[PDB]
C-alpha cells in the first residue's frame, strides 16, 4: 500500500528481454538486469542495464533447464560495483538454472551468494513467462530473502504484476479498485484542475494519495477547487490540508499525505518518488520540468494536463475567446518526454522567471516573446480535461479502447473549435534520457539548487 | 473578392492570395504569439502551415484558418 | 433571484414577431402576444398565440408612431377569454401608439384598460428592438403596474433581457456569473451525473438550486456522489439533503432548495416549473418523460445527460465492455423534444415498469426487447458528460463556438470507439407539441396520476 | 479469407459477403439488442445499416464495423 517494494523495468528493456527469453525454440534462455535503488518510503529497483547470455554459449538448454557461464555473471558484478547496483537474474518460465564456470557448476543459491560478495547490495532471481508477466525474488545478504511485491513496467499499457496473484479485470470494476487499492498516487498542484484529479482517484480507491502545493483557498478559486469552502477561504486554508480532510473524511481513512510545498523541493520529490503514477496539474513551466525529472528517475508514468482560454480583441466585435482547450500528455518511463513535446522550454521557463521590469524590457528587445491574453478558468474546462486525465490512466491499466494506447500519447481538444486531435508517440522525437532510473543520484534530479550537498 | 474564415468570422479579402501573418492581424490575433497555424480544405485534412507562407483563397474548399494556442499550460 | 417574474417566449414566436415588427422600412409596427401563466414562487408569462397588425390596416405608420385597429384588440380579448390569458401589446423600438376605432382613438393607457375591462387578469405593453431585445412592463388592474424582470428567449442561443441591464459579456466573465446569479436551476437526479452536475451549478454561481431526488447516499455510491462522506453513507443520507448542505457549506448562503422525492410529484413538477434551466441526470426512462413535459409546459430550456458502459462476453476473451458511451441533449422550447428523439418511448417506458415475473414472460413472448448488460458507472465517464452538459448551456447563453449552437443539438461520445458525433436540430424530425406553454393546466403535465383533481 | 474489424477485434470469415447479424453474433454482441449499426470505409464518411444488411468485405477500405448503444440513460 504505502511500504510495498517495487521492480520496474522499462518497456525497450522487457521488450528485448521478453525476446531473448522466448527465442520460439520452447527451451529455456537467461539474462541479468543491472538495477540502481530508491529507498524511500517503500525500495524501488530501478531497472537500468540488461545483459544478455547468447544460447550458443549455454549448454543444457532444455524446455525446463539451462546451463551458462558465469562470465557473464561476472561482468554484472563489475558493472554494478562503481554504484553498488542491484544484480536480478531472469531466466524463462521454470526458471531452473546453472551456472557453470572453469572449475565446477553453482546452483541457483550458490550464485546469489556469489553476486553478493562481488557487490554489497540487495540481488535478487526472476522469471517471465511467454505473456511476460514477470515474477521475481530478493536475496539480501547473498541469502533467500523477501519476495518482489510488484514488479511492473508503464508502457503503452501500464503492466502490474502482483505476487499474491496467481484474470485480467476489465475497466471499472471491482478488480481495477483493488489494483488502484495498492498503489500510491501522487497529485502535483491541487487546484482547479488537480483538486478534480484528487476528487476522482480518491473515488475510484487508491490507498494512498500524495498531494504537492504551496498555495491556499481563497474566495478567487471557490469557484474552481472541490471540497473547498467560504470558512476554507476565509481561513487561507492550505489546499493540500485541505482536501487531505476531505479525502478523510470521503475514505473514512487518513490515506493522503499533505506536502504544504512547491515540487522544486527535496521535499516533494522524493515524496513523490514513492508514487506509482504522477498527476501534474501545475500552472508553471518550471513545475511542468521537475515532474518530468522525477518521472525518468524514479521510472513512474505521468500525466500532464494542461488548459487555456485564450483571448484577443477582435476589430469589430471587440473582446473575444480565441479558443477553448484542453492537453493530456502520457509520458512513460523510456518514452518521449514532456521536454521532447516542448511542454516545457529553457526560454518559457526563463521567461516565467522574469520580474516584472525585466519581463518589459525583455520583450520590447525581440528576446522574449509576448505572453498571450486569457479569460478566467472556468470548472467546465477544468473537468473535461481532468476526467480525460483519469480516464486516460485507467484506460492504459485496462484497456478498454478500440485502438492501441500509443495512438493517443497526446491529446488535445477545442471546445470552441470542436475538434481533439490525437498524437501517437511514433510521431515524436526524443533526445537521450540521461536521467532514465537515475534515481537519486546527487544533484537531486540533476538540479543543484535541490541538491544535499 | 475572395473570402476567408478566420476563428469561426468570415472576413473579405481585396487579392485572390493573403499572406497567413496579414489574414491573422485582420482577425484581431497576434502572429508573433505562439500559434499552432492550420488551414482547412473540404476534402482533406488539415494542413500545418507558417506564420509568412501565402494562401490562395481560390483554393476550392477552403473552409476556415484556425489557430490553438501552441502552449496550454493552466491548473 | 427567486421571486423574480419572467416573460418567455418561444423562438418560433420571437422569430415571427421580429419579423412583423421589422420589415426593413424604418417604422413602426405592432401585434399582440396572448400568453398563459404560471403563479408559483415567481410569476411566468407564458407565450402561446400571436396576432400580427397588418401594415396596411394602420393609419400613421411613421419611424415613432404607429395608429392600429381596435379590431384586432378585440380579437386577442375573445382569445384569451375562456382562460383568463394574458395580453400582451408588442411594438417597435420607440413604441409610440395609440389604437384608432369606429368611434375615437384610445391612448396607450386607456387600451391597457380596455384589455383589462375584457379579460380579469395581468396585461403588458413590451417593446422590441432591431435586435431582438425585448423590454415589457405590466398592467394590474388596467393600471401601470411592477416592470417584467426579464423576458427570455431559450432558443439555438439562450438570451437574458434584464430590465435592471440598459455589452454583452463572453464566457466565464465576471458578467456571465452575475447572469448565473440571477437565475434558477434545477437538478433532476443528484448521483452520479447529477451530484457533478449540481457542483459546477454551484460553483458557477448560480442563485438558486433545486435538487429532485428520493435516493440516499450509501457505501456503493461512495465513488461517485460529489461531497458525500462514509458518515454520509452509514447514516443514509438523503441525497438532496446532503448536497444541500454541501452548497450551503461552498456559497456561504442556503441558497439550496432540497426536494426528498421523485420528479413523478405534484411536489416536483411544480417547483421545477419555476427553474429556469433544467438538468435531467435521472436514471429511468418515466424520470426522462416527467422532464420533458415540464420543459415543454413551462418553457423551460433542459439539458438531459445519459452515460452507458455495455458490455458483452466475447467468444474467446471473455466479458469485454462493449463500449463507453455519453450523451446530451439539449431541448428548447417549441424545438425537437426528448420523445422525438427516441430518449424515451412508451415501450421502454413499459419495460421499465414490469415487475420480475413480468419481465421474463413478456422477453420470452419476443413482446419486450432484452435489456443490455453494462458495467459498473464511474467517476470518469460521469464527469466527461457532466462537464459537457453544463458547458452546451455555457454556450449557448454566451456562444463562444465557431459553429452555430443548433449543430450540437445532440452530441454522442464515444470513450471505447474515440469518437464524438453531433447532430443538427434540423435532422430532427418534430411531433405536434401539445404541452407547449400549457403550464399546470390539469391534468399536470397532462399525466392523470399527477392531478389535483 | 476475407476478415472485418467488429467492435475493434478482427474476425475472419469463409465467406465473401457476411450479413450484419451474423458478423455480430460472430463477436459474441447480441443483434437484436437496441443498437445503432455504423460501417467505416477509408475516404468516406460511416454509413449507418441494418442488423439483417449485407456486407461485402471485399470492399477496398473497409475499417470497422462498430455499434453504439441505441438507448443511453444512466445516471
Amino acid at each position: 500500500a504505502s511500504s510495498g517494494n517495487r521492480l520496474i523495468l522499462t518497456q525497450e528493456l522487457h521488450t528485448m528481454l521478453q525476446k531473448h527469453l522466448f527465442p520460439g525454440d520452447g527451451k529455456e534462455a537467461a539474462a541479468i538486469l543491472i538495477c540502481n535503488r530508491y529507498e524511500g518510503g517503500r525500495l524501488k529497483l530501478l531497472a537500468k542495464e540488461l545483459i544478455l547470455v547468447p544460447y550458443e554459449e549455454c549448454k543444457s538448454r532444455t524446455s525446463d533447464f539451462i546451463a551458462w557461464p558465469g562470465n557473464y555473471l561476472e561482468k554484472a558484478i563489475d558493472v554494478a560495483e562503481e554504484k553498488s547496483m542491484s544484480i536480478i537474474l531472469i531466466h524463462s518460465h521454470p526458471g531452473g538454472f546453472l551456472v557453470f564456470s572453469d572449475t565446477a557448476d553453482s546452483s541457483d543459491m550458490q550464485t546469489m551468494q556469489s553476486l553478493f560478495q562481488g557487490v554489497d547490495a540487495i540481488h535478487g532471481s526472476a522469471i517471465m513467462i511467454h505473456s511476460g508477466e514477470m515474477r521475481a525474488r530478493l536475496y539480501r545478504e547473498g541469502k533467500f530473502a523477501e519476495n518482489v511485491e510488484l514488479v511492473t513496467v508503464a508502457g503503452d499499457d501500464i503492466h502490474y504484476w502482483w505476487d499474491d496473484k496467481t484474470l485480467k479485470p476489465i475497466a471499472f470494476t471491482s478488480g481495477m479498485t483493488d489494483t488502484f487499492q495498492k498503489l500510491t498516487a501522487a497529485i502535483i498542484g491541487v487546484s482547479g484542475t488537480g483538486s478534480i484529479v484528487a476528487e476522482q482517484v480518491a473515488r475510484l480507491g487508491f490507498g494512498e494519495i500524495l498531494l504537492i502545493d504551496h498555495d491556499h483557498i481563497e474566495k478567487k478559486n471557490l469557484n474552481r477547487i472541490l471540497n473547498s469552502t467560504l470558512k476554507d477561504a476565509l481561513s487561507h486554508r492550505p489546499k493540500v490540508d485541505m482536501f487531505a480532510e476531505a479525502i478523510r473524511c470521503i475514505r473514512g481513512e487518513d490515506i493522503s499525505r499533505p506536502i504544504n510545498n512547491t515540487i522544486f523541493s527535496r521535499e516533494a520529490v522524493l515524496a513523490a518518488a514513492n508514487a506509482d503514477v504522477l498527476f501534474c496539474c501545475v500552472d508553471t513551466y518550471l513545475a511542468r520540468m521537475i515532474a518530468d525529472r522525477i518521472a525518468s528517475s524514479f521510472l513512474i508514468p505521468l500525466l500532464d494536463v494542461g488548459v487555456k482560454i485564450p483571448t484577443h480583441v477582435d476589430p469589430d466585435d471587440g473582446r473575444k475567446i480565441t479558443d477553448v482547450t484542453g492537453r493530456i500528455d502520457y509520458v512513460k518511463p523510456g518514452g518521449s518526454t514532456l521536454s521532447d513535446r516542448l511542454v516545457y522550454t529553457p526560454e518559457l521557463i526563463y521567461r516565467e522567471n522574469l520580474n516584472a521590469e525585466e519581463y518589459e524590457e525583455q520583450l520590447e528587445r525581440g528576446y522574449i516573446t509576448g505572453v498571450e491574453e486569457e479569460a478566467p478558468s472556468v470548472i467546465t474546462l477544468n473537468m473535461r480535461a481532468a476526467s480525460a486525465c483519469v480516464s486516460e490512466f485507467i484506460a492504459r491499466c485496462f484497456p478498454f479502447r478500440e485502438y492501441p494506447n500509443k495512438r493517443f500519447t497526446r491529446t488535445f481538444f477545442s471546445l470552441a473549435g470542436v475538434e481533439e486531435d490525437y498524437i501517437d508517440e511514433s510521431s515524436i522525437t526524443q533526445a537521450l534520457n540521461t536521467r532514465l532510473a537515475v534515481g537519486g543520484e546527487e544533484p537531486l534530479l540533476g538540479l543543484p539548487e535541490l541538491g544535499d550537498k | 473578392t475572395w473570402k476567408l474564415n478566420i476563428q469561426g468570422k468570415e472576413f473579405t479579402f481585396d487579392t485572390p492570395t493573403v499572406v497567413i501573418r496579414d489574414a491573422v492581424i485582420r482577425a484581431g490575433l497576434n502572429p508573433n504569439q505562439a500559434w499552432h497555424i492550420f488551414l482547412k480544405v473540404e476534402g482533406q485534412p488539415k494542413v500545418e502551415k507558417n506564420i509568412d507562407d501565402v494562401i490562395d483563397l481560390r483554393t476550392p474548399g477552403i473552409e476556415k484558418l484556425r489557430l490553438t494556442p501552441k502552449d496550454v499550460n493552466n491548473g
